[PDB]
């Protein structure tokens, strides 16, 4: 949640280095993985957005 | 000539005998009666004379109120009473309305010896009561004389003659010496000689058999106590008409300068400050009589905050400038018995000389001693200041209609609130000073806790009803009371008190932050929680208070996590505030939050620094 | 009166938290009942001289015993807070007889067209008349669950007293107060409510031949009082008209067909209108 | 600004206060300083140089 | 003492400010309004 609120409204100063760890594939795999509770998946959704 | 006493008259009581002096009160937060002998006498009234005034009232019915009060406490648990809660609460309200109706109807009637009366303290709006079940403080076998807001059966008094000249059934004459006997106590009100330890010169007043007589000194007639008429003892603001500024007196360069403050506010009459309040006084032959206001009377203006008197005197600086006009300039003098402090009042329309002065009429001020007229000057008082806000005021022998003032009345409730704020600030400062050394007692803790509860109810604008004070929710709080709490240094004393227990003076702090989890510090946790509650209530939906509090953000960060309710206050401050979060946040606060996460890892710190960047 | 006011004990600890033999009558209180009985017997048979001699004795100082009795009733029944539906916890089994005696004595003060006594009682500084109206309207608890006959006697005596107040006078100087205390509605629902209780008790039979304190008789007295009051209240006149579409009027037609008006002339050649 | 024998719509004036002491609805006092505004012109009467 | 203005009162108008003087007229044949500053003032009427 802190990352998602940190990267709001075109903030490249955080996006440029946070995105280096969480690529689209990893976030999307966290999307599909139903084992995790839905709140973590929602946090992943907002982070990817 | 003299005359009889009447219901509704305002008068003071002068003790005479073993100890002589006017009966007064210590303050709004304290409920003790005091006779001060060295303040003055009949020929020289005390400087703070408006404290010593009482109002004559008839009996009040307290039966239904007694039934409601005497067991409103929790003592039983069934399920068969709420209907009569509502029923006899309505009954008590009806009784209050009936009391007010009979009080209005009976107003003006003559008081005779043997009648039963109640004394209402005008400054506090509290009745004078005697408690027969409680002993006196400094005396053992006396009774306790205090002040109660609503009164009770102890408020009733017999008015009885101290002289064999008068007899029961005779009307009471102004200047008579009487004896005040409570209905339910039977012991005359006694002006003891037991000096109060904490206030020097204060002598306790209690109920015991004695020979003390109370000389009734009139101050205002029942017919002259009209709200729609200017009268002595009122509080007003002298608002300049054309300049659109308020006449204030403020300290500068170790001296008091009276000036016309350059109010930058768009609204002229919105500038509500405690230093712009003036005490109107009508000059009379009797030093202890106030009277009403007439167009041809003589007036004095007294600064409410400092007590100084407004006067015009031969200016010492510009007189030297006259040899290198404005002959005299207004100043504030400490003494008010001189002839240089007296003023003449001039109407702005065709009003008869003998007519009463309307409450909020424009006027012109003429200095009687020099026969000059007041005038507004554009010369700044503070020359060295880059943005002057203090404009000099002088007087000129030439009269003109441009220079006029407005007598803006101030409601008594606002004055009561201001005095309550002053007293609360004083007692909070004293408590903080005592607590930073760790030499307090249990009664002081009770006093400060009930003071903080009263502060909560004062700022929130509500009334006590038995509901919890910590978890109470109100509507939009009173605005002017928030302004008062900011201006009267209540917030400063709250911060000092919050820093007090943990302050170190060379021997170590008297309390430890992580030690608050014990059961032995429950009252201290309660005090801290009440302090943070008043902070949160004060900062709500107000810009100036939020800006004032945000300066102490670095102080109030490091107390989070100890269940002192700093969480709610800090969250409210960061939530509904946008610009302050921009200009009072630096790397220090972020680093502090990061460290607090590192040492005491818990998600709510992460939420705290998450929601302050969005 | 002072003893009653000081020694009255209403437990209000059972009064602030819930629905979200003791102190026998004193001698100074017990002696009131013979005093009231004697002062009643002084005015029986509509003795006019002794009726108006108890209010103005034409001496150096005049003591008004009628006002004092009214104040005694007001204080014993619960003062102004009693008349707000709080009569239940002010009236117990001990003081029913005393209140009944006060009501009877007041009635015999007012029986016969003693105009001065009626004006004095109706327009007194205290609030006894509100207490009487509360006795008629509001129910009594817990007396209304155990002792029905005592409550019926209280209601009957209050009804008789209010009829005596409005006896043989059509002036609007005393009716407006009684109308101010109680609105026409509560009158109408009390009249209606008495009817069902009366019919239920009459259906049981077993020597129910016109009991003095029957709820039917109390409702009839209330109807007579409402009929007398209606001359100064058009709304009450409209509500008293029978045959309305609203159900429950059967009481209204029952009472309207058993009420008669006549018109007599007094010995001093004045006309009075009688409802019986 | 001229003089007309019979007058016209230009003869009408607003009597208005020049001082903040006085307000609309207040009676006019002799010796007061006022502002003369024509109804149909809106420009105060000016004593030019 | 003073008093209020009334309909029907006769009064003069005295300009004050940049230029001060009584408002007057040039004549019966001319229809111009004139402020004459040197004629006089409140203490010395023209
Ligand atoms: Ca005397
Ligand atoms: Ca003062
Ligand atoms: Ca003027």
């Amino acid at each position: 949640n802190l990352f998602a609120r940190m990267c709001l409204d075109r903030q490249y100063l955080a996006i440029n280095e946070i995105s280096g760890q969480l690529d689209v594939d990893l976030i999307l795999r966290c999307m599909s993985d139903e084992n995790l509770p839905y709140d973590l998946r929602a946090s992943f959704c907002r982070l990817m957005l | 000539m003299s005359s009889f006493l009447h219901i509704g008259d305002i008068c003071s009581l002068y003790a005479e005998g073993s100890t002589n002096g006017f009966i007064s009160t210590l303050g709004l937060v304290d409920d003790r009666c005091v006779v001060q002998p060295e303040a003055g006498d009949l020929n020289n009234p005390p400087k703070k004379f408006r404290d010593c005034l009482f109002k004559l009232c008839p009996m009040n019915r307290y039966s239904a109120q007694k039934q409601f009060w005497k067991a409103a406490k929790p003592g039983a648990n069934s399920t068969t009473d709420a209907v009569l809660l509502n029923k006899l609460h309505h009954a008590a309200d009806l009784e209050k309305k009936q009391n007010e109706t009979e009080n209005r109807k009976l107003l003006g009637t003559v008081i005779q010896y043997g009648n039963v009366i109640q004394l209402l303290h005008l400054k506090s709006n509290k009745y004078l009561t005697v408690n027969k079940r409680l002993p006196a403080l400094l005396e053992k076998n006396a009774m306790r004389v205090t002040l109660d807001e609503a009164g009770n059966e102890g408020s009733w008094f017999y008015i009885q003659p101290f002289y064999k000249l008068r007899s029961i059934g005779d009307s009471v004459v102004i200047g008579d010496k009487v004896v005040l006997n409570p209905v339910n106590a039977g012991q005359p009100l006694h002006a003891s000689s037991h000096q109060l330890v904490d206030n020097p010169g204060c002598n306790e007043v209690n109920s015991v058999n004695c020979n003390t007589s109370w000389k009734i000194v009139l101050f205002m007639k029942w017919s002259d106590n009209k709200d729609d008429i200017l009268k002595g003892g009122d509080v007003v603001r002298l608002f300049h008409a054309e300049q659109e500024k308020f006449l204030t007196c403020d300290e500068h360069r170790k001296k008091q300068h009276v000036f016309l403050r350059t109010t930058g506010r768009q609204s002229a009459t919105s500038a509500t400050s405690s230093k712009a309040l003036w005490e109107v006084e009508v000059v009379q032959h009797d030093p202890c009589r106030g009277g009403a206001g007439y167009w041809n009377s003589l007036f004095r203006f007294k600064h409410l905050a400092t007590g100084h008197y407004l006067a015009a005197e031969v200016d010492p600086d510009f007189e030297e400038e006259c040899l290198e006009k404005m002959v005299y300039s207004l100043v504030s003098v400490p003494e008010g018995n001189d002839i240089s402090s007296i003023f003449e009042l001039d109407p702005t329309t065709l009003r008869g000389g003998d007519s009463l002065v309307p409450r909020n009429s424009y006027v012109r001020l003429r200095h009687l001693c020099t026969n000059t007229w007041v005038h507004s000057t554009n010369i700044p008082i503070d020359k060295e200041e880059e943005k002057p806000v203090m404009l000099k005021i002088g007087t000129s022998p030439l009269k003109e209609d441009k220079e006029a003032f407005a007598i803006v009345p101030v409601s008594p409730a606002e004055v009561r609130d201001l005095d309550f704020a002053n007293d609360a600030s004083k007692v909070l400062g004293s408590i903080a000073g005592k607590l930073e050394k760790g030499t307090i007692t249990q009664n002081e803790r009770r006093s400060v806790t009930k003071l903080l509860e009263d502060l909560v109810y004062f700022v929130t604008g509500g009334t006590n009803s038995g509901q919890d004070v910590l978890e109470v929710v109100f509507s939009k709080p009173n605005r002017e009371r928030q302004k008062l709490m900011r201006e009267q240094n209540i917030l400063k004393q709250i911060f000092k008190l919050l820093q007090a227990p943990f302050t170190d003076c060379g021997d170590g702090p008297m309390l430890r932050l992580e030690e608050l989890g014990d059961q032995r510090h429950a009252p201290f946790r309660h005090i801290c929680r009440l302090c943070y509650r008043v902070l949160r209530h004060s900062q709500q939906d107000y810009r100036k208070n939020q800006e004032y509090i945000a300066k102490q953000f670095g102080f109030m960060q490091k107390q989070i996590g100890y269940d002192v309710l700093a969480e709610d206050t800090i969250t409210a401050l960061l939530h509904n505030n946008r610009k302050l979060l921009e200009k009072h946040i630096t790397a220090a606060e972020i680093d502090t939050f990061v460290s607090l996460v590192r040492k005491n890892r818990e998600p709510r710190f992460l939420d705290y620094l998450s929601d302050l960047c969005v | 009166q002072q003893e009653i006011k000081a020694t009255v004990t209403v437990n209000t600890s059972d009064l602030g938290n819930k629905k979200k033999d003791d102190l026998e009558m004193s001698a100074v209180i017990t002696i009131m009942q013979p005093i009231l009985r004697f002062l009643q017997l002084l005015c029986e048979n509509h003795n006019r001289d002794l009726q108006n001699f108890l209010r103005c004795q034409n001496n150096k100082t005049n003591y008004n015993l009628v006002c004092e009795t009214l104040q005694f009733l007001d204080c014993i029944c619960g003062s102004t807070t009693g008349g707000l539906g709080l009569l239940g916890l002010y009236i117990n089994e001990k003081n029913v007889a005393l209140i009944n005696q006060t009501l009877e004595s007041l009635t015999e003060y007012c029986q016969g067209p003693c105009h001065e006594n009626q004006n004095c009682i109706a327009t007194h500084e205290s609030n006894g008349i509100d207490i009487i109206t509360a006795l008629i309207l509001n129910d009594i608890n817990p007396l209304g669950k155990k002792r029905m006959d005592l409550v019926l006697e209280l209601k009957n005596n209050a009804s008789k007293l209010l009829l005596a107040i409005m006896e043989s006078r059509h002036d609007s100087e005393n009716a407006e107060r009684i109308l101010y205390n109680m609105r026409p509605k509560e009158l109408v629902e009390v009249i209606k409510k008495a009817y069902m209780q009366g019919e239920v008790e009459f259906e049981d039979g077993e020597n129910g031949e016109d009991g003095a304190a029957s709820p039917r008789n109390v409702g009839h007295n209330i109807y007579i009082l409402a009929h007398q009051l209606a001359r100064h209240n058009k709304e009450l006149q409209t509500m008293l008209k029978p045959g309305g579409q609203v159900d429950g009027d059967e009481a209204l037609e029952f009472y309207a067909k058993h009420t008669a008006q006549i018109e007599i002339v007094r010995l001093d050649r004045t006309m009075e209108q009688i409802v019986f």
